[PDB]
């Protein structure tokens, strides 16, 4: 989405009253992308892609005229040079030989060279110009040349190897064999500049010949000659096609001086530049995927040569859009598909559109999908554990939004600085006018057509928004600009973060600062206890509760979202759940005596130690209800026996801790705890009598030797 | 194929072609009813500077929504207002963006 | 277990009120609680808190309903000030005897109005019975549009919008009335229908709201015929101007009848709006002396002479006297005739129907010669052969 300029490398040397220009025409590109090629009038350069810079100082005097074409060999191991010297070299290539580029093989033809093309398979040599066309085979050396009635301009060989495709300038097509007959022939008229090759896809197996024609045109051909109707219009008479690797991609640059991308269909993606002149020559960077390799490969690399004499490389990089509401996770792929990623089993589901989606929001069992002028909505049947996706409704109006989203029976679109409500059907329904433009917006649960929202401002106030009131309510001010907003469980806090990475807690019922913190990336709430919040920095995650000491992970990734003993975190554009031990929590509560709400943390899905250990401490400072839920929760029937007794005894006798402490040990296998515990305030004569019951009278005696019997 | 043909069976006009008519009626109507007033020594030009161009004003019989008028002249007061477009500049979209 | 549906369905079985609450605000189903308020006899803290929750939720009628049930009213006015509820805050405060109402909104429109904000401001009067100011600020957005290019076509629409939203509004309220009334309600509303039969003229020039519509849209009808021909309908049209005279200044009207009478040789109409015209309220010298030569000018070269025309017998009494066709005053008589917003002809035919958004006059040639499909005012998309034959009906009944 964003497209940024790396290096460019001027060339000024314009020599008057010199058929020598500054003019560059052509320039090849590695299948590794290590290195890059131009051509200049008597000269050619090389570059290094990633940095500019010559590796190897300019070559001149080897061909005495301008050089029409340079190309690879899809191998990174040989140069052909074509020039209006009436000759073609063939250099050989090497990087760690001393001599990285040496002549090889020199031909000529009898006029002029135009154009010329490699074999992907074979390695071999079509080159074609005035009155001529050429074949050089590597293994025979011996050209067969043969004589045209009018100059081929364009060439091009298949993917597979075995076709080839020339044009003229005159307006004709010819599709030959690796034999040059006349396959087949198309005759038009209007000249013939680009041709390519679309390439192998196991998705599509079959290859067509996309041709760009002055008369504002882009026409796909078959083998047999027969077009395919497409015919596709343009505003600017086309000059360079080029197709990316697995054919997903399209570059087109021409007149209007703007190289534009395109999807295989012909969908308008982006433009990558306006050079203010005719671009001649615009490359893609070719990439290598290694067996089962895992990356986004949003970078995409672009090579452009324009007339002025200016050599630039362009980087475009795609943003990441995705909507997370509950149990599914819909980001979209690489461009014009969207992947529904459930993050219990793993599994995913895939759209796949034709123009490119700006916006996904997923609501209730509803996906919204927000195509070029297009608006998709999608169902799901909630009975059947899968989800089957169906299209009750589309949207033909034109609608654009930097933000989208989906409400009960509703759409809400954000642009500039205004608010739109769209019903359904299409027809806008209700106006909102802010000062500023609006950053951040939140959607909160309530009733059809009544759905409440949080919106926040370039200028930093954040406002209410209700559906049919058409009346903002300013919930507070902030002095910075505002990046993302949150809300509690019970609406009972907001945590708002501003440009600077600063994150601020405010209280709804008093509006105070309670909390701040720096360098903040994201923050999430819980959605069921209502108090813990998560917030992820660049590398360290930290948990923090009500008034307690934050918890630190050393967890790569940001925090996404927040459930029940389950945190998300997104590195790149996968994401992964993470659990999280409540048992510090739990201590801290249980250290301040608040047990309800120990016993609520407790409930989030602990281990069952922890239960019993709660269950006992709850025992012990006589609150029955709890223990009897915790003993309960894990079932146990010596404990709740004993809590009965506990609870009939509470009334009447004295009740006294030490004895239930003592119990408490002895019904795990630790005897002699209990035993000091009963000796520590006085109970001697019951340790006696229970040790008893054990057989084990030795020790028993043992203990009784030094206890009393206090009755008459 | 059907989504053309139905947009064009419908085609609600919402701001761009609500009423483009626009054509020289300063010199079409003075063509039609001012002869007789340049024959004889009238001078009635001063009352017809009240007069607006007919082009502009359409005159056919559409169908008029409550929610599509109130969308139409909340855009023209918010224009003829000009408050929008002085606070979208003051706002540098394209600075941050 | 954060199974909130269940838990639900058990505590409205073991009835259980406040589980109840609990898991219909978790689901966030507060249908069951609209049930609850209903089923929770009375005068409960469980009142207060429901009433907390629907103002959290932005429901500020079922705030303000379990508000008034618990006690308390100014938490409800509190609730409907907060959440820009006006029309609800106006009536409970005129039930309640509340009187801070009227200066908050003041405050706040006057908040608007600083934020450039009058067709908001005009929303705001129309909520609370106060259309006057929503009128005068139209005039002023009028006034402002006709300083630019001031298509009147948008003027005609803005006057419309206006007339159309309070007829929405006052159905709204007037739907919510009738609704479960009783015999005093009843009575009431026999004592309004008795009155309605013997209505005055100007109380309902008063209630009519389309006044700034209509007299644009007589303004445009006039032009555009006078385009094309049809010299005698736009004279007729142009004295409908001159009748109103209120949103429309004179300058507009008189000039309009002034070029129209010249153009349809009826001179006596032409004197009229040049001694209108001479001296409305104030007019430089120059312009004045420039009036006059043109006046002087076109009354020498022929003296003003009367066209004949058809003296028609009068409809709206039993006077033996006629009444010029153009004329619409009816002197001496005191009827005026209702409009045709099809061409501007008076209405001297039994054939004359209205709709149920604008009911202006109409007569059957007009529509069948013009073929209009829709009313020529507010566009209103009924079928005009059984509007007639509803019209019929109607007379019928009368
Ligand atoms: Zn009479
Ligand atoms: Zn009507």
């Amino acid at each position: 989405m964003k497209c940024s300029e790396l290096w460019t490398e001027i060339i000024p040397k314009n020599d008057p009253n010199s058929n020598i220009t500054n003019q560059v025409w052509s320039c090849s590109f590695n299948n590794d992308g290590s290195i890059l090629l131009a051509c200049v009038g008597d000269a050619i350069l090389v570059y290094d892609s990633f940095t500019g810079n010559l590796v190897n100082k300019a070559i001149r005097g080897g061909q005495k005229e301008q050089i029409n074409c340079i190309k690879f060999s899809k191998d990174g191991k040989r140069f052909a040079t074509a020039s209006n010297d009436k000759t073609v070299w063939v250099w050989s290539f090497d990087v760690n030989k001393n001599p990285k580029l040496a002549p090889e093989v020199k031909y000529s033809h009898t006029d002029k060279v135009l154009c010329l093309a490699f074999n992907p398979l074979t390695h071999q040599i079509f080159s074609g110009g005035a009155q001529d066309y050429a074949l050089w085979t590597p293994d025979q050396q011996s050209i067969e040349k043969s004589k045209f009635k009018d100059k081929i301009i364009t060439c091009a060989w298949s993917w597979d190897g075995l076709y080839l495709g020339f044009g003229t300038m005159g307006g004709i097509i010819g599709i030959r064999n690796r034999a040059l007959e006349q396959l087949a022939e198309i005759q038009r008229s209007f000249p013939i500049w680009c041709m390519d090759w679309t390439p192998i896809t196991p998705d599509y197996q079959n290859s067509v010949l996309v041709v760009g024609v002055w008369e504002q045109s882009i026409a796909h051909y078959n083998i047999q000659g027969q077009q395919l109707g497409s015919d596709k219009k343009l505003t600017y008479d086309p000059i360079d096609i080029n197709f990316s690797t697995q054919g997903e991609f399209l570059l087109v640059s021409g007149t209007n001086n703007k190289c534009t991308l395109y999807t295989r269909e012909g969908g308008f993606l982006i433009d990558v530049a306006t050079k203010n002149d005719w671009v001649w020559n615009n490359k893609l960077k070719p990439v290598i995927k290694e067996a089962g390799s895992v990356a986004v490969q949003d970078q995409l690399h672009v090579a452009l040569t324009t007339n002025d004499g200016e050599i630039s490389m362009f980087k475009i990089q795609q943003l990441t859009v995705h909507a997370l509401e509950g149990d599914k996770y819909a980001y979209r792929d690489n461009l014009t598909d969207i992947v529904v990623q459930s993050m219990s089993s793993n599994q995913r589901i895939r759209l796949k559109c034709k123009e490119l989606v700006k916006n996904i929001s997923i609501y209730k069992d509803k996906l919204a999908a927000h195509l070029t002028e297009r608006i998709l909505i999608y169902g799901t049947s909630s009975e059947d554990s899968q989800m089957k996706y169906k299209l009750h409704k589309r949207i033909v109006k034109k609608v654009e939004a930097h933000i989208l989203e989906i409400v009960s029976n509703h759409l809400i679109a954000c642009v500039k600085n205004k608010v739109q409500l769209y019903q359904l059907s299409g027809d806008l329904e209700k106006e909102w006018v802010f000062d500023s433009r609006v950053n951040c917006i939140k959607i909160i649960g309530g009733m059809p057509n009544k759905e409440g929202a949080y919106v926040g401002l370039k200028n930093g106030q954040i406002f209410k928004i209700f559906v049919d009131n058409s009346f903002p309510i300013p919930i507070l001010n902030h002095n910075i600009s505002i990046k993302n907003i949150d809300a509690s469980q019970k609406r009972k806090r907001l945590a708002v973060v501003d440009k600077n990475s600063n994150l601020t807690v405010y209280d709804l019922s008093n509006k105070e600062q309670v909390f701040q913190e720096m360098n903040i990336v994201s923050c999430a709430f819980n959605n069921n206890f209502d108090d813990l919040l998560a917030f992820s920095s660049t590398d360290t995650t930290f948990i923090r509760c009500s008034n307690h000491p934050p918890l630190s992970q050393k967890i790569s990734g940001q925090v996404v979202g927040f459930k029940a003993n389950k945190l998300f975190v997104l590195n790149d554009n996968v994401m992964s759940t993470i659990d999280v031990s409540m048992t510090q929590t739990m201590i801290k509560y249980l250290e301040r005596k608040e047990f309800q709400s120990a016993y609520e943390i407790s409930l989030l899905g602990v281990t069952d130690q922890d239960f019993l250990y709660l269950g006992n401490e709850a025992l012990i400072a006589t609150q029955f209800a709890i223990a009897r839920k915790c003993y309960t929760r894990i079932k146990k029937l010596d404990f709740i026996y004993l809590l009965e007794k506990a609870e009939k005894d509470f009334k009447k006798n004295t009740f006294v801790e030490g004895f239930y402490q003592g119990e408490i040990y002895a019904l795990q296998t630790k005897f002699y705890e209990a035993e000091n515990a009963l000796t520590k305030s006085n109970l001697a004569s019951q340790a006696k009598e229970m040790w008893i019951i054990l057989k084990e009278f030795d020790k028993a005696m043992r203990i009784t030797d030094t206890g009393a019997s206090p009755i008459n | 194929a059907q989504e053309q043909e139905v947009s064009k069976v419908s085609a609600p006009p919402n701001q761009p072609t609500v009423q483009v008519q626009d054509i020289n009626e300063l010199q079409k109507f003075t063509k039609i009813n001012t002869l007789p007033q340049t024959e004889e020594g009238v001078d009635l030009s001063q009352l017809m500077q009240i007069l607006s161009p007919v082009e502009d004003i359409k005159e056919k019989d559409e169908a008029w929504e409550f929610l599509q008028l109130k969308t139409q002249i909340y855009e023209i007061v918010s224009n003829m207002y000009g408050g929008n477009e002085l606070i979208d500049d003051d706002d540098e979209d394209d600075e941050n963006q | 277990n954060f199974q909130w549906d269940k838990a639900a369905k058990q505590y409205a079985l073991a009835k259980y009120n406040p589980g109840l609450i609990e898991a219909y605000t978790r689901i966030q189903d507060y249908e069951g609680l609209e049930k609850l308020i209903a089923e929770i006899p009375e005068r409960n803290e469980l009142l207060q808190d429901m009433g907390d929750r629907f103002q959290q939720a932005g429901l500020c009628d079922a705030a303000v309903k379990c508000y008034e049930k618990f006690g308390d009213i100014k938490q409800a006015i509190d609730c409907c000030v907060l959440l820009n509820h006006w029309n609800l805050a106006v009536e409970l405060a005129e039930q309640y005897n509340f009187v801070q109402i009227e200066g908050l909104l003041v405050q706040y429109a006057n908040q608007l109005l600083e934020k450039r904000r009058k067709l908001e401001a005009a929303e705001l009067y129309r909520k609370a019975k106060r259309n006057t100011e929503a009128a005068k600020i139209l005039s002023q957005i009028a006034d402002d549009l006709t300083e630019r290019d001031a298509n009147p076509l948008n003027i005609k629409k803005m006057y419309v919008m206006a007339a159309l939203e309070v007829d929405l509004y006052k159905k709204r309220m007037l739907d919510a009335t009738m609704t479960g009334q009783a015999t005093s309600t009843a009575k009431t509303l026999n004592s309004l229908i008795t009155s309605t039969i013997n209505t005055s003229s100007a109380d309902k020039i008063l209630n009519n709201p389309w006044r700034g519509a209509e007299a644009w849209h007589f303004f445009i009808l006039a032009q555009r015929q006078l385009y094309n021909g049809q010299f005698k309908y736009a004279l007729k049209s142009a004295l409908r101007l001159g009748e109103y005279e209120l949103e429309i200044d004179q300058k507009k009207i008189y000039s309009l009848i002034a070029i129209a009478a010249y153009y349809n040789k009826s001179f006596r109409e032409c004197s009229r709006a040049f001694v209108k015209l001479q001296n409305l309220e104030n007019i430089t010298e120059d312009e004045k002396e420039r009036y006059e030569a043109i006046a002087v000018s076109i009354f020498t070269k022929h003296p003003p002479l009367d066209s004949p025309c058809e003296y028609t017998p009068c409809v709206g009494k039993n006077c033996s006297q006629q009444v010029s066709e153009y004329d619409i005053h009816c002197r001496a008589c005191g009827s005026n005739f209702s409009p045709c917003v099809a061409s501007g002809r008076p209405i001297f035919q039994k054939e004359f129907y209205q709709c149920k958004n604008c009911r202006h006059k109409m007569i059957e040639s007009e529509v069948s010669r013009l073929k209009l499909y829709n009313c020529a005012l507010c566009h209103s998309p009924i079928d005009f052969k059984r509007f007639t034959e509803s019209n019929n009906n109607n007379n019928n009944n009368i």
